[PDB]
RNA sequence: CAUCUCAGUAGGAGCGGGAAAAGAAAUCAAUUGAGAUGCCGUAAGUAACGGCGAGUGAAACCGGCACAGUUCAAACCGAA
RNA sequence: UUUACUGCAGCCUGUCGUUGGGUUGUGGUUCUGGAUGUACAGUGUAGGUAGGAGGCAUCGAAGCGGGUGCGCCAGCAUUCGUGGAGCCGUCCUUGGGACACUACCCUUCCGGGACUACGACCCUAACUCUGAGAAGAGGACCCCGAUAGGUGGGCAGUUUG
């Protein structure tokens, strides 16, 4: 074969526990707890991930790491009338996943970019990180781009707020077609959130 | 392995001095790999400054199942000097030696012993 | 009355344009076919769910409106 | 309001993840040196069921020492030695099985080496607390996510014809 190095880091990343990736994993997690909430970094972790959602090495495009708690939606038991399916809270986890989470933590800190996607680069216990990749429809550079200056339209400004990146559009059901998809394409809202 | 002293590593950087000037190189990771594997290497430079690790961890041990000697260069900066590269370079590979086929098999030949 | 219903309604938070979302099948079919998406009609109060109670409740096929297809990641080249 | 019905928090506890490294104690994982297998008597230990008979040997076959596998201090294995002929059975030692040196996987044999689930101990290196820090103290526990059971008028949906 003749396989790009690209395919070497996918191979390395398919199972992390069982290659190297698991020490550098367990050097890496000290480092990234000692940080914050969304960090940026020079170069992606995985480089063969981001280059597949799109990540281009040129101006305007930024990675960053973004660090999210574990469990589900951390809910408040209520305080008046409900009827016993309604008071239940403990194990009611959310229909927001934590990928999406990070990628709308992501885009508040940047708000004159766009997240363009993101992929898992770790957990612990405590935390999962994923690494979103943000595009400035504002820099000549993207600007030039005709794979990427479809991010410079009106329509493409609050895109992970309004779950239009692929992991937005998983949770909003429409990754498949066909069957399962009565109430989920064209909206979620369009059917009145009956869908998922 | 033993840090190879530097007296060798900077005969391997003449090496590729010398190689640009007269023979081929492939000069990136995607290119060096391409060139190990197919069987094209003569010698394989490796920086060792890389983050992440993952984009130079695959070399050693492909080069070492693939049979090319191959040396570890203490950063990525004079690596790609050394290519005739205003960047920085994770690992070059020499495909064709050039003027410095000999001092190539001797490099590859001390590499062998220090193994 | 507790599942159910009211109803993903009311209300809340975020994003956001003249529209938005969807959108070019890892689809729907059935013995052999069609060929992106949206919207309308119909299928149909049917299938399905349900103290199988009260109720809730599709889609495809088919007829229309309008029609539109493509760009990356990689292989090969290596700053062109 | 409560030992009404039905739930939900909080809390208790198991399991999984976080979560690593060593030491032993527990099961077989996996297999070398022996096929170690034997009512009755044996020239002889079914050399696993067997081409129901047919190979080796002074260039090796024994009656002996605590008998190296084993065992009824017999006898197969040639071994530290010295003694100077073990057969195969159509005279089958009238068979629980009756027997040729012919790739033994198989109730043994304890180097059980190697991964493994439970448990006990230790280590620090993750992780936690203190400190501005050097560091100190804990430590794979606790916290935390998930799941399983309990307790639960703390709460809250009703019912109480
Ligand atoms: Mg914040
Ligand atoms: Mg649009
Ligand atoms: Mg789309
Ligand atoms: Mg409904
Ligand atoms: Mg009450
Ligand atoms: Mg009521």
């Amino acid at each position: 074969m003749v396989k790009s190095f690209y395919g070497y880091v996918r191979d390395a990343w398919k199972n992390p526990d069982e290659t190297y990736v698991n020490e550098l994993r367990w050097e890496r997690l000290q480092v990234w707890r000692k940080q914050g909430s969304v960090t940026r970094i020079e170069r992606p972790t995985r480089i063969d991930r981001a280059r597949s959602l799109g990540y281009k090495a040129k101006q305007g495009i930024v990675v960053v790491r973004v660090n999210v708690r574990r469990g589900g939606l951390g809910h408040v038991r209520p305080n008046r009338g409900r009827r016993t399916q309604k008071m239940g809270k403990n194990k009611v986890s959310g229909g927001m996943s934590i990928q999406r989470i990070a990628e709308v933590r992501a885009d508040r800190r940047y708000p004159n970019l766009e997240v363009l996607n993101s992929y898992w680069v770790g957990e612990d216990g405590k935390h999962k990180w994923f690494e979103v990749i943000l595009v400035d429809p504002h820099h000549p550079v993207i600007k030039s781009d005709k794979n990427l200056n479809w991010v410079c339209d009106p329509s493409s400004r609050g895109r992970a707020t309004r779950g239009k990146t692929s992991a937005g559009r998983k949770g909003r059901g429409m990754a498949t077609r066909g069957k399962g998809t009565e109430k989920t394409r064209p909206s979620i809202r369009a059917y009145k959130s009956r869908g998922k | 392995k033993f840090d190879v002293p530097e007296e060798l590593t900077n005969k391997a950087l003449e090496a590729l001095e010398l190689a640009r000037d007269t023979g081929k190189i492939k000069k990136g990771t995607n290119e060096a790999t391409k060139a190990i594997e197919r069987g094209n290497a003569k010698l394989v430079l490796i920086a060792e400054d890389i983050e992440p690790a993952e984009i130079v961890a695959h070399i050693g041990p492909l080069s070492e199942e693939k049979k090319a000697p191959y040396i570890f260069i203490k950063n990525q900066k004079e690596l790609g000097a050394a290519s005739g590269l205003g960047v920085s370079c994770a690992t070059v590979a020499i495909v064709d030696a050039g003027k410095a086929a000999e001092m190539v098999q001797d490099i590859a030949q001390k590499l062998e012993a220090l193994k």
